């Protein structure tokens, strides 16, 4: 029974951590994309 | 001069559009993967 419980714990922890990390990476990538969209610097030609 | 400044801004935009296209492709891939995962999980539930 301890082995069954430990296997369940290991599987759930591994899969949940992996998916959480993947989703956090996707979210930060999306935030970076939004920043770049707002961070466009082509307006510097106003100096010329 | 303003000519060079705005010209460089246009060039940088040429890169930025490609970067955003890459981000869109990544998002498409992620959504496809999650769709496949949920779709196969629903079938595993029916098997159980």
């Amino acid at each position: 029974r301890n082995l069954a419980a430990l296997e369940a714990k290991i599987s759930e922890a591994k899969t949940k951590k992996n998916m959480l990390q993947a989703r956090a990476k996707a979210a930060k990538a999306n935030a970076e994309l939004q920043q770049t969209l707002g961070g466009l610097g082509t307006s510097s030609a106003t100096s010329a | 001069d303003p000519e060079k400044v705005l010209e460089q801004a246009v060039i940088d935009m040429q890169e930025d559009l490609v970067q955003l296209r890459q981000a869109v492709a990544r998002t498409i891939a992620e959504e496809k993967r999650t769709e496949q995962r949920l779709n196969q999980d629903t079938q595993e539930a029916k098997k159980w």
